[PDB]
């Protein structure tokens, strides 16, 4: 996508505060709950039908750092987000099967954890700037389809 | 659909809210005009800015009719039904802008009440909202 | 929330379909399988090249669960009772999968009804499946 | 696009056998007549209150073709779409404010319209190929977002 000059600080900056992490095991954990019927493509992980159970499992954790990390080793590649997830979106679409809408699903779901993180920091304007790169992610992803 | 336990999730964390509905009724619209832009031209006679009497007059408004609801869960229709045939006739607001205005309350009730908001009151407040939505998207016609 | 004009039309246009709803709950899957090769996962035991007895025996189960509900536009849930559970907590089918099949049924009455199409029937039978969606994934919670 | 050889034979194949003319104003009175709150970005083009008033407006018609010719011309150029569809971009982006998603149920209403009109000459692969190119016409206009 193309965010500003000025939003391309507000992001950089505060990406640097939010450990990762965690936010990646909260952000897939929150999902898995939230969007059921995802549960689906993550069957392998073992049980997943009570909040606690999933919020806990150590699949679920090991797996959202490493959604995160290639959200962050992504980051910063903006302006080419297409070249940052080719194979990964191939992996997605031939491999996975994934749907694109749950692409957007996510990104969602990433964007309010931060904000239960940074909290007040987590300022309108920031979330403009996040709003416009999950959303880039999202269609980078959605990128090699039909 | 709010089940027992969504109708006790919901109720049980707005009660928490309180008096700061308001003030959180407006940051989410604030938080929407400026996450996607598309949503501003059905205000061209608000001040739209950070805070001018018109979004926090707003905001207390949606503020309240949420707490109808979170107080009529069992039947919304009734107690939705003129809100509805002012979005979905008056004003024809698009369908998919409830979708991002949902959205920014949940980032907006998650940033102030961080410790409430657990996996299942976010799921439950996921529903609401949800099902708030498709009553005030009934009416079109 | 249906007028008790698309209650008519949604009756008339499934009504005037009448024998040919089972070819048409194929047609359908035909057309989303390769429309959508995404939907295709929900069936791998299934063989789904082109007018095979697969695709044709659950395309006239599909077409009849339509034939119930059309027969109980009123209470639409129970109609459905189990096929919503079956979908939801269970094959735990994604919800863009039933906008995908809805197009693609109506596609499919198009060009075998251009006569009896007209938009308003397009715009009632259009409901009727926005309906039988909710419904479907509506014990998702 | 990912337009292979047969697809784009199949999908330029029946161009010829749309008059545009003609689908242009049934496809755009019919997202005005499904979707009414669509209605709203036009409101000037006359009485919209029923199937009638929107198919015989006038008006309907001619925008309807424009339209269409639009995605004739996207069709001469399925190799590039972005750079054609630019100049309509922030036509909607900015002007229009017209949610993208829009974008796709006009374009999945063109195909329940080349189908009421082509009959057979619609079969469950040419619509698949076609699929496709409304997504690339939506993901062309969904693209100077601001
Ligand atoms: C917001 C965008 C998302 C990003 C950045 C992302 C990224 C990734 C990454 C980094 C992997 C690495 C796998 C590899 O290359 O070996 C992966 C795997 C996978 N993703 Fe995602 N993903 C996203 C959205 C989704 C969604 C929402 C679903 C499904 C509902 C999904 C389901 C999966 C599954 C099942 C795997 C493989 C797990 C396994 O077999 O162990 N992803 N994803
Ligand atoms: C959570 C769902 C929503 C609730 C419950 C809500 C509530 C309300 C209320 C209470 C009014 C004021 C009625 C009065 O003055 O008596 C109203 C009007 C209106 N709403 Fe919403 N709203 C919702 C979503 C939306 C969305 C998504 C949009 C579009 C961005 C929207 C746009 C407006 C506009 C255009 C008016 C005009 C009111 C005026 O000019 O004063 N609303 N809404
Ligand atoms: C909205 C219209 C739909 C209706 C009314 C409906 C109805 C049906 C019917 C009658 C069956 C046969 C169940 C039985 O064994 O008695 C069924 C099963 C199932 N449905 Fe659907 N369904 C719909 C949409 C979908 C969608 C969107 C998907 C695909 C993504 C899907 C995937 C399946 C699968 C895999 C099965 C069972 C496989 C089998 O045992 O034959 N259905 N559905
Ligand atoms: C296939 C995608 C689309 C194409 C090819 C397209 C193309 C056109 C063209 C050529 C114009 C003239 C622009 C001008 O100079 O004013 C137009 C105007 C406009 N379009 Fe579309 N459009 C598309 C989809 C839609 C959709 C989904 C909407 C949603 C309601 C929309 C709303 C409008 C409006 C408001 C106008 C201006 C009214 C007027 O000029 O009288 N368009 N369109």
């Amino acid at each position: 996508v193309h965010l500003s000059a000025e939003e391309k600080e507000a992001v950089l900056g505060l990406w640097g505060k939010v450990n990762v992490d965690e936010v990646g095991g909260e952000a897939l954990g929150r999902l898995l709950v939230v969007y059921p019927w995802t549960q689906r493509f993550f069957e392998s992980f073992g049980d997943l039908s009570n909040a606690d159970a999933v919020m806990g499992n150590p699949k679920v954790k090991a797996h959202g750092k490493k959604v995160l990390q290639s959200f962050s080793d992504g980051l910063k590649h903006l302006d080419n987000l297409k070249g940052t997830f080719a194979k990964l979106s191939e992996l997605h679409c031939d491999q996975l099967h994934v749907d694109p809408e749950n692409f957007r699903l996510l990104g969602n779901v990433i964007v309010v954890v931060l904000a239960r993180r940074l909290g007040h920091d987590f300022n309108p304007d920031v979330q403009a700037a996040f709003q416009k790169v999950v959303a880039g992610v999202a269609n980078a992803l959605a990128h090699k389809y039909h | 659909v709010l089940s027992a336990a969504d109708k006790a999730n919901v109720k049980a964390a707005w009660g928490k809210v309180g008096g700061q509905a308001g003030a959180h009724g407006a940051e989410a619209l604030e938080r929407m005009f400026l996450g996607f832009p598309t949503t501003k031209t059905y205000f061209p006679h608000f001040n739209l800015s950070h805070g001018s009497d018109q979004v926090k007059a707003h905001g207390q408004k949606v503020a309240d009719a949420l707490t109808k609801a979170v107080g009529h869960l069992d039947d919304l229709p009734g107690a939705l039904s003129a809100l509805s045939d002012l979005h979905a006739h008056k004003l024809r607001v698009d369908p998919v802008n409830f979708k991002l205005l949902s959205h920014c309350l949940l980032v907006t009730l998650a940033a102030h009440h961080p410790d409430d908001f657990n996996p299942s009151v976010h799921a439950s407040l996921d529903k609401f909202l949800a099902n708030v939505s498709t009553v005030l998207t009934s009416k079109y016609r």
